RNA sequence: AGCGGAGAGGUA
DNA sequence: GGGTATTCGCCGTGTACCTCTCCTAGCCC
C-alpha cells in the first residue's frame, strides 16, 4: 500500500496509521538518528515539518510542485504547540522568546 | 398540481421587465429537456403546452406529433432541467437588459455609481452600465459585449453631454 | 473459453442434480482438447438428461470440429435434470488468462503439446569428421501430428531469422 | 527531560527559570529548525 | 469440518447439497439427512466448502465419511500441493529463501485460492432525513449504474471492478430557481448527498443479504427473495 | 465546518525566536492567559447536538463550533467579525 | 454571496454556498472573464483542492501575487 | 561523484552549490554544457561553474526581477 | 511521559506522507545504484509530479480530468510516470533502523509486479532476508533533499561500514 | 432502518512477492515467474516446477 | 511488458565484418532449418 | 462524513 | 552529633507492520 496525500488527524496535525483510512507511514525514531548520522539537514527538515507537521507548510509544498517554481517556506510544527499548550495547562510558563 | 407552480411564477423578481411568457418557455425547454433524457432516443423537440395563467401540466411529443410522452423522479433530470432553467434566466434575463437599453431610448442616462475599480467605474442605472472616459448623467451610446449578455456603455464625460445641456 | 448454461447464473452456484460443483465441470472442459480443422471461433453445445456420467463424445460437433473420444467424464448426473451447455472454441496461442482477454469465463491454455526430450547419439557413417544424429519425442493430447508441429517450428524459425538482411 | 524523569527535569526547570539555547541537535528537532551539522552548520552561521 | 454417517445404508439420493440416506432395520422412524454448506465465509476471509464423494447405492458403516470439508481429502488431512524440487542455484533469483516459480504450476490453477468478502451498507436516519437505497444517484454516468436492478443494489453473478457502485445510497444533506425546480418537482429535486458503497479486489457476488426493520415497507425485490426463501423452504 | 476562502492565505505565523524560557505562572498570569470561567460540568446536553454554555464545551469560553456561526445563528456571513 | 478576495492574488474572488466554491477572475476594467465552480467532495483531500484554484486562478490570467 | 569530490574538498558545501545551481537551472537558463541536478553536477565536476560565477548570476537575476 | 505520549509518539517519531511499504524479493539483473518498485506503488507516490506534467503537457485542462485520466490508466499516463522516475532517487528503509546505512538512496525503475526487487549487494548492509521482510520507501520532493540523497545517500557511495574500514 | 450486506468472492491466483513456505520450517517469497522452456529439465523431459 | 531484448557483443579479428559475421550466421542458420 | 482507548492473534 | 544498616519508594525495561472485537449501561415502571 501507498499514499500521497490522505486524511490528517485533529488532535495533531498528522497522518494516520494503517492499510485502512489511507495511513502513512510511521517514521521512526532511528531513521531520524540515521538520517542525522548522514547530516542531511534539508532532507531531515522536509520530512517532520513540510510533509507532516504543518498545515500551510504541506498546501505550499504541493502547490510549488504543482505550479514549478521552488521556493521552500518552513515553519514550526503543530504538535510543538499541542505540547505547549499542554505544559501551560499545569500552570507552567512557557513561552518562546 | 397547477396552482402550486402558479404561487411561484408570478414573483416580480424576474417577471418584472419581461412577463412570465419566457420563463414557461424555460419551463417547457426543461421539462423537454427531461423527457429527452428519460427517453434512450432523444433527436426530436418535445412540446411541454401549459397555458396562460392556469398551469395545465402535459407533455406531447412531435417527431407531425408520433406518441405520448410520460415524466418520471428524474434526479439527473432534475439537475439537468436546473441547468438549463438557470441558463434560460440567465439568457431571459440578457434579453432583458438588451431591450430595456435598445428599445426605451437611445440618449442621455441617469443613475448612480456602485462601484469604482482603477481608472473605471460602474453606474447603476436592475442593470449596469460602464463608464468611459475616453452619480452620473452623461450621454453615451454604444452597443457591445455581446457574450455575458448586453450591456450599455455611458461616459463619464462626452461632447453630447455638452451639447444636450 | 467462455461457458455459458441457462441454469447456472455464477460459478459458485449448485445446481439440482448434478452430483460435482460448477468449477469440476469448468475444469473438466479445461482438460479436453478440441481440434478444429477451418475458422477461428466456433460454438458447440450438450444436452444430456437422466442418470448417468458426461463424457466429451455426448456433445454436438460439427464437420469441422473434431472431438477425442474423450475417456475422461466431465460431470455426473443422477436426478432427471436437463443439461443444456453452450461452449465456445477460440484460436490463439500461448495461456491467455480470464482478466486480460450470467456469462461464465474461463482459463485456456493454447498448447497441444505436453513435454519435449531430446538426446544426441553418435552415427557411424563414412565421412570427414563424427557427424551426429539427434532423435526428438514428442508427447502430445492428440490434436496435433509430430509432422505440422516441427514444420510450423521450422516456419517460426525461418520467420524469425527473416530479420537479418 | 527526552527520555528518562520528565517530571523531575521540568519541575527544576519550573524552579530555577533555566533559558534553552537550543545549541543542540535534538531541540532543533523539536523545535523546528535545521540541524547544526552537515549541510545545516551555514545557516547556523549565517544566522548568529 | 467433514461429517459422518451415524448410521450405515443405501446413498441412492445424493445431491451435492443434500445427501439422503437410507438406515436399515437394525439401526432404527424417519431416514437421516444431511445438509452441507456449500459457500460461506469463515472467520479468516476464506471459503469453506463441502463436496461429496460417495456414489448411487452402495452401503456403508458406521464412521465412514459422506463429504469432503475445506483443506480435506478422502480421510487425510491436505494442505498444499506436490511438485518437483530441485536444490541448485539458479541464476540469483533463489538466491536468500527464495522461491522460484515455473509456468507450469500457475497455468493449471493449483494455488488458486477463494476469498469472500464481507461489504455491507448501513442507512442510518438522521436528523434531517433518512437515507434511501434509491438508484437515481446525481453526477454518476451510466457506466456505473448498468450494473444496478430498480432495488438500487447490484444483481447476484455481475462481475464488478475496483470502483464500482454494488448499492445505490443517497442521503439529504438539507434564489428562486431553487424554489421554482422544487416546486416543479415532488420535493426530491436538489439537496442530496452521494455516499454508496463501493469496491475497495473484483469478483463476482454470490449472494446479497438484506436486513429490514419493523415499520418499514419492504423492496420489490426483499418481497422477491422473500418469496425465493419461502419456495426454497416450502420446496425442500 | 467547512472554509474555503480562509484556507487559501499562508505566511501568517513567522516562527522566528532565539531561546525557549520555561517559569512559573503567577494566579494573576493564569488569569490573564484565559478568556472564560467554567461553572458547570456540563460537556454536551442530551437529545441535542449543542454545546453547553458555561460547560467544558462551551462556545462563550473558547470558541465556536462551526465556522462564522454562532450557536443561535444570528450572523451567517463572513463579514462579520470581532462582533 | 459576496464575492470575497482570497488574499492571495491581487486579482482573484471567491464564493463559498453549500460546500461549492465558486471563483471568477476579473479583468482591470471590471468585466468577469472567467468563472467556474469547485466542489470539495469529488476531491476529497485538501492541498489537491488548494493545487486545482491556484492552477485555476495562474493559467486563466494570473498577473501578479500581492 | 568522485570528481565532484575532487574537484572541492568538503562534501556538504558541494551539496550546497549543486543545490544553489539546480534551483538557478530549475527557474530556466543555459546551462554551460537531462535533470537539472545531474546537469548542476556535470557542470561542477566539469570545472566550468563557480561559486562566484553563481551569486553573479544570482545577482542579475535579483537584479532582474 | 512515558512511550504512548505526546513527546515520543508525535514529535520524535511522525506518521509522514509520501510514503509505502510492501515485501521485498531479490532482482540479479539490477545495478547497485538502481531498484525496482511496483507501477501503481509508483503511480501513488509520484503522483503531483504526474499531476504537474499532465498539466504541463496539456493533456487535461483541470486537475479534475487529470485524476480521471490517472485512474482511468491509460498509456499516456505510463509515459508521464516512466519519464518523472528517470532521475529521481527514492529512500528505501528497513523497518529496525539500528544499522546507520539503514537508510539507502535508489533510483527506482518500474517493474509489472506488486513486490520491491532488491540488489543481493544490499541485502547484507541491511541484514534483510526475503522471507515476509516488507521495507518501508520514502520519496524526497525538494531539490536540496534530492541532492543530498544524491550525494551522501546512494547506495554507490556507502561502501565501507561505520564501525571498522 | 436497513442494512444491505454483500457477498464478493474473489479468486486470487499466485503473484511474484506472495510467502510460501514448506514444510519442515523452510519460508519463502517467490521471485518471479519462469516459462516452462527456461526450466532445467530431466532425461526424459519432466520439467522442474520449483 | 513482458518482452525480451537481445544485445550481442561480436569481437572479430578484423578479416570480415561483425555485422557480415552476423549475417552468414543467419544464413548458415536458416539453411540448417530449411534443410529439414 | 473525518479525529480513539483497551484486549487478542500473527510477521520480520 | 555521627558513622554504618536496613528500608520505603521512584523510575526505567526494542522497533516497524497486518487482522479481529468491544466499548457507562442501570432502573422502577
Ligand atoms: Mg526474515
Amino acid at each position: 500500500h501507498a499514499r500521497s496525500t490522505g486524511p490528517y488527524s485533529l488532535v495533531t496535525q498528522q497522518p494516520l496509521g494503517g492499510k485502512a483510512q489511507f495511513g502513512g507511514q510511521r517514521f521512526g525514531e532511528m531513521e531520524v538518528w540515521a538520517l542525522e548520522a548522514y547530516g542531511a539537514a534539508y532532507t531531515l527538515q522536509e520530512m517532520l515539518t513540510v510533509k507532516s507537521d504543518d498545515v500551510q507548510g504541506r498546501n505550499q509544498m504541493y502547490k510549488n510542485i504543482v505550479d514549478g517554481e521552488h521556493e521552500m517556506v518552513a515553519g514550526m510544527p503543530e504538535s510543538f504547540n499541542v505540547l505547549v499548550k499542554e505544559i501551560r495547562s499545569l500552570a507552567i510558563h512557557m513561552e518562546l522568546e | 398540481m397547477s396552482k402550486e407552480l402558479l404561487l411561484v411564477v408570478d414573483a416580480v423578481a424576474n417577471e418584472k421587465g419581461v412577463p412570465r411568457e419566457v420563463i414557461f418557455d424555460a419551463i417547457e425547454a426543461a421539462l423537454a429537456s427531461a423527457a429527452k433524457k428519460r427517453y434512450p432516443d432523444q433527436d426530436v423537440l418535445a412540446r411541454v403546452t401549459i397555458d396562460h395563467k392556469d398551469g395545465t401540466y402535459e407533455t406531447y411529443r412531435r417527431w407531425i406529433e408520433e406518441q405520448i410522452e410520460n415524466p418520471d423522479f428524474g434526479r439527473i433530470a432534475a439537475q439537468a432541467a436546473k441547468q438549463v432553467i438557470v441558463q434560460r434566466v440567465r439568457e431571459a434575463e440578457r434579453q432583458q437588459v438588451v431591450d430595456a437599453w435598445k428599445d426605451r431610448v437611445g440618449e442621455l442616462i441617469t443613475g448612480v455609481v456602485k462601484r469604482a475599480e482603477r481608472g473605471n467605474i460602474f453606474v447603476d442605472l436592475n442593470a449596469e452600465a460602464f463608464i468611459p472616459k475616453d452619480r452620473v448623467r452623461g450621454y453615451l451610446a454604444e452597443v457591445r459585449s455581446e457574450p455575458r449578455g448586453p450591456q450599455l456603455f455611458i461616459s463619464r464625460a462626452a461632447p453630447e453631454f455638452m451639447i444636450e445641456l | 473459453t467462455e461457458v455459458e448454461i441457462d441454469g447456472v447464473l455464477h460459478e459458485y452456484t449448485t445446481v439440482e442434480g448434478l452430483q460435482e460443483d460448477v468449477l469440476d465441470v469448468l475444469l473438466n472442459l479445461k482438460d479436453v482438447a478440441i481440434r478444429m480443422h477451418s475458422g477461428d471461433s466456433a460454438t458447440l453445445s450438450l444436452s444430456k438428461q437422466g442418470p448417468g456420467t458426461v463424457t466429451a463424445a455426448d456433445i454436438r460437433t460439427d464437420h469441422n470440429v473434431e472431438i477425442i473420444n474423450g475417456d475422461h467424464v466431465i460431470c455426473h448426473l443422477t436426478k432427471d435434470t436437463a443439461l443444456n451447455m453452450r461452449l465456445k472454441i477460440e484460436r490463439g496461442f500461448g495461456y491467455q488468462p480470464a482478466a486480460a482477454r450470467g456469462r461464465l469465463m474461463l482459463d485456456a491454455s493454447f498448447s497441444p503439446v505436453r513435454r519435449v526430450a531430446y538426446a544426441v547419439e553418435a552415427a557411424r557413417v563414412e565421412q570427414r569428421t563424427d557427424l551426429d544424429k539427434l532423435v526428438i519425442d514428442i508427447e502430445t493430447n492428440g490434436t496435433i501430428d509430430a509432422e505440422e508441429a516441427v514444420r510450423t517450428a521450422a516456419d517460426i524459425l525461418s520467420d524469425q531469422l527473416s530479420v537479418f538482411g | 527531560a527526552s527520555f528518562q524523569e520528565t517530571t523531575r527535569v521540568l519541575t527544576e526547570a519550573a524552579v530555577r527559570g533555566t533559558r534553552d539555547n537550543l545549541r543542540g541537535l535534538k531541540e532543533n528537532v523539536i523545535v523546528g529548525r535545521l540541524i547544526p551539522a552537515g549541510t545545516g552548520l551555514a545557516y547556523h552561521a549565517g544566522r548568529r | 469440518v467433514t461429517v459422518n454417517a451415524l448410521r450405515g445404508g443405501v446413498i441412492e439420493q445424493i445431491d451435492a447439497a443434500r445427501i439422503v440416506v437410507k438406515v436399515n432395520e437394525a439401526e432404527i422412524a424417519g431416514v437421516d439427512i444431511y445438509n452441507l454448506i456449500k459457500y460461506t465465509r469463515s472467520n479468516q476471509n476464506t471459503c469453506i466448502n463441502q463436496r461429496p464423494l460417495v456414489n448411487v447405492g452402495d452401503v456403508i458403516a458406521r464412521g465412514d465419511v459422506l463429504a469432503d470439508g475445506p483443506s480435506t481429502d478422502i480421510g487425510e488431512l491436505a494442505l498444499g500441493q506436490n511438485m518437483l524440487i530441485a536444490f541448485m542455484p539458479w541464476n540469483g533469483y533463489n538466491f536468500e529463501d527464495s522461491i522460484l516459480l515455473s509456468e507450469r504450476v500457475v497455468e493449471e490453477d493449483r494455488y488458486t485460492t477463494i476469498h469472500i468478502e464481507e461489504l455491507t451498507c448501513v442507512a442510518r436516519d438522521t436528523k434531517l432525513g433518512p437515507e434511501e437505497i434509491s438508484a437515481d444517484i446525481p453526477n454518476v454516468s451510466e457506466q456505473a449504474l448498468n450494473r444496478l436492478d430498480e432495488s438500487g443494489v447490484v444483481y447476484i453473478g455481475a462481475e464488478v471492478r475496483a470502483g464500482d457502485i454494488m448499492v445505490g445510497k443517497v442521503t439529504p444533506k438539507g434564489t428562486p430557481e431553487e424554489k421554482l425546480l422544487r416546486a416543479i418537482f415532488g420535493e426530491k429535486a436538489s439537496d442530496v448527498k452521494d455516499s454508496s458503497l463501493r469496491v475497495p479486489m473484483d469478483g463476482t457476488v454470490i449472494d446479497v443479504q438484506v436486513f429490514t426493520r419493523d415499520g418499514i415497507e419492504k423492496d420489490k425485490r426483499a418481497r422477491q427473495i422473500e418469496e425465493n426463501e419461502i419456495k426454497r423452504v416450502k420446496k425442500d | 465546518m467547512k472554509d474555503l476562502l480562509n484556507l487559501f492565505n499562508q505566511q501568517r505565523q513567522t516562527l522566528d525566536f532565539d531561546a525557549i524560557k520555561i517559569a512559573l505562572a503567577s494566579p494573576d498570569l493564569i488569569r490573564s492567559w484565559s478568556y472564560g470561567e467554567v461553572k458547570k460540568p456540563e460537556t454536551i446536553n442530551y437529545r441535542t447536538f449543542k454545546p453547553e454554555r458555561d460547560g467544558l464545551f462551551c462556545a462563550a469560553i473558547f470558541g465556536p463550533i462551526k465556522d462564522y456561526e454562532c450557536l443561535c445563528g444570528k450572523y451567517k456571513r463572513m463579514k462579520h467579525r470581532g462582533v | 454571496n459576496e464575492f470575497t478576495q482570497i488574499s492571495g492574488y491581487v486579482n482573484a474572488f471567491g464564493s463559498q454556498r453549500g460546500s461549492v466554491l465558486t471563483v471568477k477572475v476579473e479583468n482591470d476594467e471590471g468585466w468577469t472573464l472567467v468563472e467556474e465552480d469547485f466542489d470539495r467532495a469529488d476531491y476529497g483531500s485538501d492541498p489537491e483542492f488548494v493545487a486545482e484554484v491556484s492552477s485555476y486562478l495562474k493559467r486563466n490570467g494570473g498577473i501578479k501575487d500581492l | 561523484v568522485e570528481d565532484c569530490l575532487e574537484v572541492v574538498n568538503n562534501r556538504f558545501e558541494l551539496v550546497m552549490m549543486a543545490s544553489k545551481r539546480a534551483r538557478q537551472l530549475a527557474n530556466g537558463v543555459q546551462p554551460l554544457i537531462d535533470k537539472p541536478t545531474v546537469m548542476a553536477l556535470r557542470e561542477i565536476a566539469a570545472r566550468r561553474i563557480d561559486n562566484a560565477l553563481i551569486d553573479e548570476v544570482e545577482k542579475a537575476e535579483r537584479e532582474r526581477a | 511521559k512515558g512511550k504512548q505520549g505526546r513527546f515520543r509518539q508525535n514529535l520524535l517519531g511522525k506518521r509522514v506522507d509520501y510514503s509505502g511499504r510492501s515485501v521485498i524479493t531479490v532482482g540479479p539483473y539490477l545495478k547497485l545504484h538502481q531498484c525496482g518498485l511496483p507501477k501503481k506503488m509508483a503511480l501513488e507516490l509520484f503522483k503531483p509530479f504526474v499531476f504537474a506534467k499532465l498539466q504541463r503537457r496539456g493533456l487535461a485542462t483541470t486537475i479534475k480530468a487529470a485524476k480521471k485520466l490517472v485512474e482511468r490508466e491509460e498509456a499516456e499516463v505510463w509515459d508521464i510516470l516512466e519519464e518523472v522516475i528517470r532521475e529521481h532517487p527514492v529512500l528505501l528503509n528497513r523497518a529496525p533502523t539500528l544499522h546507520r546505512l539503514g537508510i539507502q538512496a535508489f533510483e527506482p525503475v518500474l517493474i509489472e509486479g506488486k513486490a520491491i526487487q532488491l540488489h543481493p549487494l544490499v541485502c547484507t548492509a541491511f541484514n534483510a532476508d526475503f522471507d515476509g521482510d516488507q521495507m518501508a520507501v520514502h520519496v524526497p520532493l525538494s531539490l536540496e533533499a534530492q541532492l543530498e540523497a544524491r550525494a551522501l545517500m546512494m547506495s554507490t557511495n556507502n561502501i565501507l561500514s561505520p564501525a571498522n574500514g | 432502518l436497513k442494512m444491505v450486506k454483500v457477498f464478493l468472492a474473489v479468486k486470487r491466483r499466485i503473484q511474484p512477492g506472495d510467502k510460501m513456505a514448506g514444510r519442515h520450517g523452510n519460508k519463502g517469497v517467490v521471485s518471479n515467474v519462469v516459462p516452462v522452456e527456461d526450466m532445467p529439465y530431466m532425461a526424459t523431459g519432466e520439467s522442474v516446477d520449483i
